[PDB]
């Protein structure tokens, strides 16, 4: 039937409803006059639905009737989708006018069953030196971008999209969650001028957004590659910042009635990412492959929030601060990041040898470091003075010019196969290069190029 | 051809009489907590029948409502709904059906492979055997790793705790000690919590292409199902490891993330607004783990023929545990390690600065400790293992010399490269699991100095073609070794000469 | 808190008193009368006004209530208004039945049958509901035009349904389970 | 393999199973309807209170 | 009279009792027609108590009828109680049949009165070199006993149990605070094995009961040592370990809901240590000593539960891993076990002298051990190898062969007395016995048997 | 709001009056506090006289309850 508001408190309405026409958990309600839509979370009793709303309350007042629709958000999906710009809604942010859906979907949905899960190794090539070496990607494989403020969690999520969504035969979901507005306009301009708008999707929810439309922005997004996976067909996910759900569900849990747990997070911290997390796969019918940035509160890895998420990735690679604060860029740490494909069955064993020998080598420097500051270095053996060298070397060898940072650098970007990599750290490790200096190693692609740059 | 006639003659053989039942009224749904108004005669921990074939559990008996906890989806029910008594506690299916499936929290299959044929169910929460009806631990379980079997041995009926950081090999320890147990005789459990379900498949794949899961339960309870779920599959594991157990038989099993368990624990306990502790956890918590690790257990023969009612007799049954847990940077001191590592017989620590150092199994043998000890070992590993110990612990006093190797007294000199050597036989692969026979090799040749003239590079080459050699030339050696692990002067002197053999022209 | 949890004391206070009086039905009335008033519109916006005091909004329930509650009738009215609790009336009369009804050994029952109402049918089942509660039973039948055949009979959590839309619902969780 | 394609056969046997059973069930409430409004009711009603 | 249950939430039950009859706050209640213990801990008001379940609550339901008993948990007392093994309520857990009681005592009572103290401080004469030397107990005292495990803990307890039988016609109680049920079904057995189980009285609470059944163990046996005092003996009070009780404490505190304190801690702390610590003393008939086994969470001896035990201490005994491979199974450290009747006012000069003597030469010799190992032994003084051999032949007197031990030392058991503790360590410092060689004072017992077995 | 300490099914007005103002009831009791109805006329930090000997000390005088 109808129903009344009865209390505003910040992002979060309670509408009270007939005894005999309560709305469903996760349905959607519209208030009269104002357009402004509420999501039930919770059935406090007595007709009265907990909802919150999916846009702002200043015009809000007490007692505006509010309408049931009967079911969840139902967002846009399909064909009509690619080239498009839209809200949480599924509503058009983009001056093209209106989208030709031919179907509606719903926003919340169960996870695929233990029975339809797919298991594949098809190793997926991105061109940059220290993944390709430690963190070998898979397609449909889950990838994480792990750091915290300011170390490069989106320029190299933009590079990948260049390495492999251009490339990409399939069609690609864009979602930008609690993203800077400023970048989601560079990156459609970025799409638009490079002729590729016509195969992605684009979502955007910024930080200047309710906290409800934060919070359901990425099951937005991945609704609609969950339509085009069921069609058979092989999708791309990119994900801005994942953390940015879990904040709106700790901005909103307290006015929920909710008891916070530890580091003041909301105490279904747990089953929210996993509700998500779930959906994010491939099953028999199509492949999703999909890419997240996850940001880590404070550069504490062990903050409940980053914990959490580790265990639902294949691929995990951990960016520093302490690198990039040496002007080192990718900022990758070699010996935080993994992934399932760095194994001797699925990569070779030449490989997987060239990574483990560059992680023993950096692993061995971290603990010299304070001896060489304390004592000096003149007080090491002959063989650790040897291998301080090379540990400075591959550390220099592992950055890389990208072609979305020469703005920022002014060195044009650089692409390097994966059989440049191996050989390139294979002959540091070797000794093949210990008289070129340090130097020579930072910033230059390919090691023919760090063997020119020595020269000079 | 045609079924449905016949599965239909028996559905016509069912009561269709009325039922006295005590009934309520649904109040409030949130967060996986619907609030009943009725239900007078309730049990805690009673199951709960829903509209829909959706059931729950009384937690909260309140003097007004009864706060219960849907073992399944929520979203769909709704204020004013009917609720009814069951009458019942939660029970699981248990039984030799189970080995070789893959099942829910509750028992259900989600393999695909079709119904189960259990014989019986059991009541997921039920008490330990009492202090007069156990047996001291003295019967070994081998898990393949030199490191693990020859200086923290596990014994059938104890609980052998996995502690460490994320990504150091904590599952991959604990699966390959199932993989080993195809051919000794203990049934094997796996409990999968709060993991993503393409993860679960991957271990299961791996327990195929192992020869593994034909001997082992896999219980899971994904990350996207109901806490409630997450916190109650430990007990139904270990309710179906404890068959097994009673019945004069050994079993061993596997929690794979307790720390998982707490965390949907202490969600349940916030929503119902229990009062909080230390990192938020219930008052409860510590009982919560124990009230689980204490049914591990070896029971003995009174016990046995107590229960079988005399059907079995002479025989002593166990269940031994492998609790998983992930530490944050190394921080043993948290609020759930601390309570854990207090409960169990042991510690097997892994660290992530060994694992990064090329040491994969990255067990701290420094730290790692096994209450039950020598008791848990064969002859063999028990004579083997002295000098192991005191080699390993020479190397950690003796690490920073190394860079100092020639000012040093020789005396010093020889232990510190016994040390290095001993050091880099504890390394092993993945998946490969090693017997007592082919362990006793290894370690007969470090400790009895075979491995002096060897670079502590060709160590691992020198071991993988030593047992290949006696696979070849000493088959009926390595069968008389492994058929319980004994040891005497003609066993000493097999080995002996068959090692001068191998180094005289391999 | 549920109304229950904070109306149970004074609730409780009322059967105390008024059956060591012999006021078992005065209270009944007086309770339901104040139930009734406070619930009407013009009362309820009158109760909940910043400028009255507490003593003035309990003389006004009085005087629109006057010859239905007797001296002590007055004297709760008063003492609940005094602790702000003029809205807990409807469930204080609530629960006040409810301890009476144990007292007078006495149910109220709701029986719901698919299309009919008998003395015959009545009589028929009260003697044996009766008997299974050990208390006198108080039919208070209606129709359920939504059953095939047959009748649910609801007495306080207990639920005996005989409807052959319950063996409806057997039957069909039956071949899904 | 050989195990998936005979696991796959009593699969749709018994998922059909199912919806055979829900549409006959579906049958049997209409069937019932009619006999049970004159003869059931007295029957049952009488029933319920020997019960 | 009875009541009813009103309300269960895990452990804690709410029951309602009619206003003539609420049950006193500490009273035990027994739920009619299931064996099920409640311990009374607050009385929230209006005829209804909060208690807490001294069992499982599964299977419980509002509205059963709960009876009172009249007083606190009462348990047997006396001479029936020995060479049995018994939970908190009393009851005989091992399969014997029923305790042979003549009486049964609350176990709940204020601590003796400042009119029932003893008159002074009186060793209590172990029959153990080094403890009788170096760690003097008082009686009436209270022993904190630090060390990991495989180190003789079991052995050290069984061998005091079986002189304070023996040699002071004493009894023993243990209290298994949070008891692992493996290692009391073990200890059970080497005792009866050992011969000491009719000297001592076994109270377990296993880890897998409930919080109010580990708080509570400790009272009741101590209840029971404090019957054999009024007797007019001597007791030992071992306590499996104090951090236990401390956490239960903690856990019970968060169940009733009471706000926590410093680290997490109950507000009641201190409180509660002392109503345990203070009723173990020395009165006017007889004295209960204490061996408590310590616990020290994260290292860390300022936290508040270290901090608020060792506060009741009068002595530390501690056992070293590196002792025992010497082969001094004993295995108490000299140097790091202290105690504060170690003082001349109190035992005396000589013991004093001798004592302090002791820990004076073995102070010395760690120190020489470093310089023989770091530039040889023939870089000492005359002087300082004659200490050596003095410290050698010292280290070696403090081991003694244990009547419980003849199965591991193959040879009998010796009770030394303190009179003859003191005069075998005064004569090697004094140097009446340098011709003997060290191996003569290795095993021996009082100073007599290291010169024949040397004359051998 | 929750129910208060004067909130109890024995606390009877049956007359609307007041009478004996030195003296009360305890109502509840916890851990060392103890709440009571009806002492009127206790000052802040007097001490209160309860059966068996023992005394208390009033810290909260409340418009419906004191604390001692
Ligand atoms: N010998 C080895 N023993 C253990 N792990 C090894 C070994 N050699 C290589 N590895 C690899 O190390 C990684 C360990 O992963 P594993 O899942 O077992 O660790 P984990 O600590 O349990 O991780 P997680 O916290 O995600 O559950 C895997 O990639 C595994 O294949
Ligand atoms: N690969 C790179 N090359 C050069 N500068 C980089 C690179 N990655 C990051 N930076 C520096 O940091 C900024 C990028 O940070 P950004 O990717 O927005 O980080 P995050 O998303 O983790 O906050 C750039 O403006 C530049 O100054
Ligand atoms: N006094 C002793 N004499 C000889 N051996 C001992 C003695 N005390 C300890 N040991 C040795 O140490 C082992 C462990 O001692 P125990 O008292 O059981 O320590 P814990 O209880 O911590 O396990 C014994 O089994 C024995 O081998
Ligand atoms: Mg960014
Ligand atoms: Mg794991």
């Amino acid at each position: 039937s109808s129903g009344r508001i009865v209390q505003i408190i910040g992002a979060v309405i309670d509408v009270e409803f007939p005894r005999d026409a309560v709305p469903s958990i996760y349905e959607a309600l519209k208030v009269q006059g104002v357009e402004t839509t509420l999501e039930v979370q919770q059935q406090l009793g007595d007709g009265v639905v907990r909802s919150i709303a999916m846009g702002s309350t200043e015009g809000l007042k007490r007692g505006l009737n509010v309408d049931s629709t009967g079911a969840a958000i139902s967002v846009p999906v399909g064909k009509a989708t690619l080239g498009r710009i839209m809200d949480v809604l599924g509503n058009p942010i983009d001056e093209a006018g209106p989208i030709g859906e031919e179907e509606r979907w719903g926003i919340h949905r169960e996870a695929p069953s233990y029975a339809d899960q797919a298991g594949g190794n098809e190793l997926l090539e991105t061109g940059i030196k220290v993944i390709d070496l430690v963190c070998p990607f898979a397609k449909g494989g889950k990838v994480g971008l792990f750091g915290g403020a300011g170390v490069g969690k989106t320029v190299n999520m933009m590079e990948l999209i260049r390495n492999i969504a251009i490339e990409h035969s399939g069609y690609s979901v864009f979602a930008g969650v609690g993203e800077r507005t400023r970048e989601g306009n560079d990156f459609y301009h970025e799409m638009k001028d490079s002729n590729v708008l016509d195969k992605v999707a684009l979502v955007y929810g910024q930080m200047n957004e309710p906290p409800g439309n934060r919070l359901r922005v990425a099951l937005t997004g991945l609704t609609m590659a969950e339509k085009f996976r069921d069609e058979g067909r092989d999708v791309l996910l990119f994900i801005d910042n994942i953390y940015r759900y879990t904040l709106a569900g700790t901005e909103v849990s307290a006015l929920l009635g909710r008891m916070p747990s530890a580091v003041g997070y909301q105490p279904t911290l747990a089953e929210e990412m996993g509700v998500l997390q779930e959906r994010i796969t491939s099953t028999k019918k199509g492949s999703i492959t999909s890419i997240q940035a996850v940001y880590v509160p404070a550069d504490d890895l062990t903050d409940p929030s980053p914990a959490t998420t580790f265990a639902h990735l294949d691929a995990t690679v951990v960016l520093s601060r302490d690198i990039a604060s040496l002007g080192i860029y990718p900022a990758v740490d070699p010996l935080d990041s993994t992934s399932r494909q760095l194994d001797p069955l699925v990569i070779g064993q030449d490989h997987y040898d060239t990574a483990r020998g560059v992680q023993y080598v950096l692993q061995r420097y971290k603990e010299l470091k304070d001896i060489i500051a304390i004592l000096g270095m003149d007080e090491l053996s002959e063989a650790d003075k040897l291998l301080v060298a090379r540990a400075r070397k591959i550390q220099r060898f592992l950055s890389q010019p990208f072609f979305v940072a020469e703005v920022f650098t002014g060195s044009p970007g650089k692409y390097v196969s994966l059989k440049d990599t191996i050989a390139g750290f294979k002959g540091i490790l070797n000794g093949d290069y210990d008289h070129l200096p340090e130097q020579a190693f930072y910033m230059v692609g390919g090691i023919e190029e760090a063997v020119e740059k020595a020269k000079k | 051809s045609e079924i449905s006639e016949i599965i239909k003659g028996r559905i016509e053989k069912l009561d269709v009489a009325s039922q006295a039942r005590n009934e309520g009224t649904i109040v409030s749904v949130s967060d996986g907590i619907v609030r009943i108004y009725g239900l007078a005669d309730v049990m805690y921990g009673e199951m709960i029948e829903f509209p829909g074939g959706v059931y729950g559990m009384a937690l909260n008996l309140e003097q007004d409502s009864v706060g219960a906890v849907v073992l399944g989806e929520y979203q769909g029910l709704a204020e004013g709904m009917n609720a009814k008594c069951t009458g019942r506690i939660l029970e699981v299916p248990v039984g030799p059906e189970l080995l070789g499936r893959v099942v829910d929290a509750l028992g259900n299959p989600i393999d695909g492979k079709g119904p189960i044929d259990a014989k019986a169910t059991d009541a997921v929460e039920k008490v330990a055997p009492g202090v007069i009806w156990r047996k001291s631990v003295d019967q070994p379980v081998q898990t393949g790793y030199k490191s693990v079997d020859a200086m923290i041995p596990v014994g059938r009926g104890q609980r052998e705790l996995i502690i460490g950081d994320r990504q150091i090999g904590k599952t991959a320890l604990a699966v390959d000690a199932i993989i080993n147990q195809k051919d000794s005789g203990i049934k094997c459990v796996y409990v999968a919590i709060g993991q993503k379900q393409s993860t679960i498949a991957n271990v299961v794949r791996k327990l195929e292409e192992n020869g593994a899961l034909a001997n082992t339960i896999v219980v899971a309870a994904s990350a996207s199902e109901s806490a409630a779920l997450q916190y109650l599959a430990p007990y139904s594991g270990c309710t179906m490891g404890e068959y097994f157990r009673d019945r004069g038989e050994d079993a061993l099993i596997v929690y794979d993330d307790l720390s998982k368990q707490a965390v949907a624990y202490r969600q349940i306990s916030l929503l119902l607004r229990r009062p909080p502790g230390r990192e938020a956890y219930p008052g409860d918590v510590f009982y919560l783990h124990s009230r689980l690790l204490e049914r591990a257990s070896r029971v003995s023969e009174e016990y046995v023929e107590k229960f079988t009612n005399g059907a079995v007799t002479g025989k002593t049954g166990s269940l031994t545990a492998l609790p998983i847990i992930e530490t944050q940077a190394g921080d043993v001191s948290a609020f759930v390690p601390t309570n854990v590592i207090s409960i169990t017989d042991g510690q097997i620590f892994l660290e992530s600065a060994m694992f990064n150092s090329g040491i994969r199994p990255a067990v701290n043998a420094g730290i790692s400790v096994s209450r039950v000890g020598g008791a848990a070992q064969t002859k063999i590993i028990k004579k083997l293992s002295g000098g192991i110990r005191t080699a390993l612990a020479q190397y950690r006093e003796l690490a920073a010399f190394a860079q100092f190797a020639s000012d040093l007294d020789e005396a010093t000199r020889k232990q510190l490269e016994h040390g290095q050597r001993v050091t880099e036989l504890m390394k092993q692969k993945q998946y490969a699991p090693m017997s007592i026979a082919e362990m006793s090799l290894s370690l007969y040749a470090a400790e009895r100095g075979f491995l002096q003239d060897v670079e502590i590079a060709k160590v691992g080459s020198f071991e993988q073609a030593l047992i290949s050699y006696f696979q070849r030339e000493h088959a009926a050696l390595l069968a008389k070794i492994n058929e319980k692990g004994d040891f005497n002067d003609e066993i000493d002197a097999g080995i002996k000469a068959g090692i001068e053999k191998f180094k005289a022209t391999q | 808190a549920e109304l229950t949890t904070l109306a149970r004391p004074y609730a409780k206070a009322a059967f105390e008193y008024a059956q060591a009086h012999q006021q078992l039905a005065d209270w009944s009335a007086a309770l339901g009368v104040l139930a009734a008033v406070s619930q009407d519109d013009t009362v309820r916006q009158l109760l909940k006004e910043p400028q009255l005091t507490s003593s003035a909004k309990a003389q006004s329930l009085i005087d629109v209530c006057g010859d239905k509650l007797n001296a002590p009738a007055q004297n709760f009215v008063r003492t609940v208004a005094e602790n702000k609790r003029l809205e807990l009336l409807p469930t204080i009369a609530e629960m006040y039945e409810q301890l009476k009804a144990e007292q007078e050994k006495s149910v109220e029952v709701e029986v719901t049958s698919a299309f009919t109402l008998s003395k015959e049918q009545q009589d028929k089942l009260a003697k044996a509901l009766s008997a299974r509660l050990s208390r006198e039973v108080r039919l208070h039948a209606s129709e359920d035009a939504s059953l095939i055949g047959g009748v649910i009979i609801r007495a306080g959590d207990l639920v005996i349904d005989g409807s052959v839309r319950g063996k409806l619902a057997k039957l069909a969780e039956a071949l899904k389970s | 393999a050989q195990a998936e394609i005979e696991q796959e056969l009593n699969s749709v046997k018994d998922a059909l199973r199912a919806q055979v059973g829900a549409l006959a069930v579906t049958g049997a409430e209409k069937i019932l309807g009619a006999s049970i409004d004159a003869n059931a009711h007295e029957q049952l009603v009488s029933k319920l209170a020997a019960e």
